[PDB]
């Protein structure tokens, strides 16, 4: 009952970037525990509003993991990243995607 | 046939203090989610129109109460228990219960306990099993569990007569989507450089249903051994999404390529070529 187990953060592109065309970035947050967890993903360090995310699930070792995603456009210049807070973390944990 | 072979409800209850304590679930195939668990009614989401598989209004509404009345009373006596079995908070405690079908026809059911993110019993023919893991507290609960008269009765028919007969109802009443087939598409990147001199070629994968997949680096018709698959991630709306990567020395990366094989694309495989010099993406 005592270990918690610190998240894994991993960012990538629905399709594959062009600049100025539509696509969708995920972030995937998995092997944590406990379940409480914050997750934003960000445009030029800012909070994206409107991001969707699936129902809480597990693994089979009970390790939770989560899908956040929005609709963004990749230009040659925006950045974009997943924020992660969580009970193992001192510090929001921030993962840049990057698409090379 | 494709796609998922078994069903699943999951329970996640998180006990902040002796007073305050919120239970998240949800039911599902495999990987897909098909039902919610709606915390402000204490009845179910169907996220799909199959979602009740052969099952009438009445007995998925029987299972519905079932399932409030236990989310309910399952925290209530946690609470009331919890000084007893030494509890400390917050802690939290999972559950997995379901059922799956394997090659040769038959039907194996499962319940699984968890507490503290480790395993803390299992239901074996219909009894209670402590693990190892969960010590004397595990002994000690599936002995005052068992004496639930009712409980014990009602775990079996679920797990070992309503299951089954859900699982076959829903596999046949999703198989539209459950059985589709849908066409990865794919494309090469950089990776991180492993170090001096060398460097991670990736090959992409996205898109594909349903998720047994082939990925592999080659040069010409030789399979590249270094062929590095990462894990399986998923996309939104039931896909999946694979980077298979290739580490090598900075002037062996010409002549690579890579190839992609799918139950969708009907035995025409996918081929990328990489080129060296910046003169990968036209
Ligand atoms: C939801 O679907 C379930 C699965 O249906 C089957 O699969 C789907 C994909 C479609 O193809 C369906 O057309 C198809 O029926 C239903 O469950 C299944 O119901 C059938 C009855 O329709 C039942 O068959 C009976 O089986 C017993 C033997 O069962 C024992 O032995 C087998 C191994 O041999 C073992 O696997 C079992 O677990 C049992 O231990 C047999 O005695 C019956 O024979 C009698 O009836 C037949 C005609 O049906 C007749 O010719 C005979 O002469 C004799 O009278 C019959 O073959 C399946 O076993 C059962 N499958 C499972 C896994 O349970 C489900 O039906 C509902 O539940 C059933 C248990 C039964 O009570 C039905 O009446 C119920 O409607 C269906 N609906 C719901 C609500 O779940
Ligand atoms: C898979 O599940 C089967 C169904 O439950 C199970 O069979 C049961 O096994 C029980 C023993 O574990 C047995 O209980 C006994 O019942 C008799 C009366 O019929 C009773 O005298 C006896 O009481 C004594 O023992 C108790 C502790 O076991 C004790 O508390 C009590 O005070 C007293 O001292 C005992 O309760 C069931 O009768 C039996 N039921 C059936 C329908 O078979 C399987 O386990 C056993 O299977 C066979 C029986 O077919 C036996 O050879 C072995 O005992 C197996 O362990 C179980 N399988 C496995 C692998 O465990
Ligand atoms: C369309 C989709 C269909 C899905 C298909 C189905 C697949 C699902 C597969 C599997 C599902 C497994 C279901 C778990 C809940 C079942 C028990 C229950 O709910 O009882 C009741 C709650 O009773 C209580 O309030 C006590 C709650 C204390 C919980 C203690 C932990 C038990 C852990 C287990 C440890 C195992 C111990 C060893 C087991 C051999 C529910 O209310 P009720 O029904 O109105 O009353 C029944 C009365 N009775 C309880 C006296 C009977
Ligand atoms: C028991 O824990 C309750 C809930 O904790 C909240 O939710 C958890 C998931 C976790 O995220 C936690 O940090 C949250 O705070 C407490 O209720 C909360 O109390 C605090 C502050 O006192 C308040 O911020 C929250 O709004 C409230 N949550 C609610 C009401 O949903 C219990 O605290 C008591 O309830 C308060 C309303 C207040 O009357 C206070 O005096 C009580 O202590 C926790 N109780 C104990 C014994 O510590
Ligand atoms: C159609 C609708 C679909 C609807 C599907 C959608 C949602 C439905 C999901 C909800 C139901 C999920 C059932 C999940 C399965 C199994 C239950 C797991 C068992 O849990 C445990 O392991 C118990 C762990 C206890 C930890 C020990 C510490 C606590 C000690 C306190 C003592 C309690 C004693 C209690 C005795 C009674
Ligand atoms: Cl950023
Ligand atoms: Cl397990
Ligand atoms: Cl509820
Ligand atoms: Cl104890
Ligand atoms: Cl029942
Ligand atoms: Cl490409
Ligand atoms: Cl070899
Ligand atoms: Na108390």
């Amino acid at each position: 009952p005592k270990i918690q187990r610190t998240p894994k953060i991993q960012v990538y592109s629905r399709h594959p970037a062009e600049n100025g065309k539509s696509n969708f970035l995920n972030c995937y947050v998995s092997g944590f525990h406990p379940s409480d967890i914050e997750v934003d993903l960000l445009k030029n360090g800012e909070r994206i509003e409107k991001v969707e995310h699936s129902d809480l699930s597990f693994s089979k070792d009970w390790s939770f993991y989560l899908l956040y995603y929005t609709e963004f456009t990749p230009t040659e210049k925006d950045e974009y990243a997943c924020r992660v807070n969580h009970v193992t973390l001192s510090q929001p944990k921030i993962v840049k995607w990057d698409r090379d | 046939f494709q796609g998922p072979t078994s069903f699943h409800v999951i329970q996640t209850s998180s006990f902040t203090n002796s007073t305050w304590a919120q239970t998240q679930g949800s039911g599902w195939l495999d990987d897909l989610q098909i039902h919610g668990w709606d915390s402000d009614s204490g009845t179910a989401i169907f996220l799909k129109p199959w979602s009740k598989g052969n099952f009438s209004d009445k007995e998925v509404a029987e299972l519905e109460e079932i399932f409030r009345v236990y989310i309910f009373g399952f925290a209530r006596e946690v609470q009331d228990f919890a000084g007893d079995f030494q509890m400390k908070y917050p802690f939290e405690i999972q559950g997995i219960a379901g059922c799956e079908l394997h090659s040769g026809g038959a039907i194996v059911s499962f319940l699984r306990g968890a507490l503290g993110g480790l395993d803390f019993l299992s239901v074996k023919n219909a009894s209670c099993v402590p693990s190892p893991e969960g010590g004397s507290r595990a002994q000690k609960f599936c002995a005052l569990i068992i004496q639930y008269q009712g409980i014990m009765e009602t775990v079996r028919i679920l797990l070992y007569e309503t299951c089954p007969r859900y699982l076959l109802g829903v596999l046949n009443a999703g198989k539209a989507d459950l059985q589709r087939q849908v066409k990865p598409e794919a494309w090469l990147s950089s990776g991180p450089s492993p170090g001096p001199g060398r460097l991670q070629l990736v090959c992409h994968v996205s898109g594909f249903y349903p998720k047994p997949v082939w990925v592999m680096w080659m040069r010409g018709e030789q399979e590249q051994q270094g062929t590095q698959l990462g894990d399986i991630l998923p996309n939104a709306n039931w896909t999946w999404y694979l980077r298979a990567t290739l580490d090598v020395a900075d002037g062996e990366a010409a002549g690579l390529s890579c190839r992609v094989k799918h139950s969708s694309l009907e035995g025409q495989d996918i081929i990328l070529y990489w080129r060296g010099s910046g003169l990968n993406d036209i």
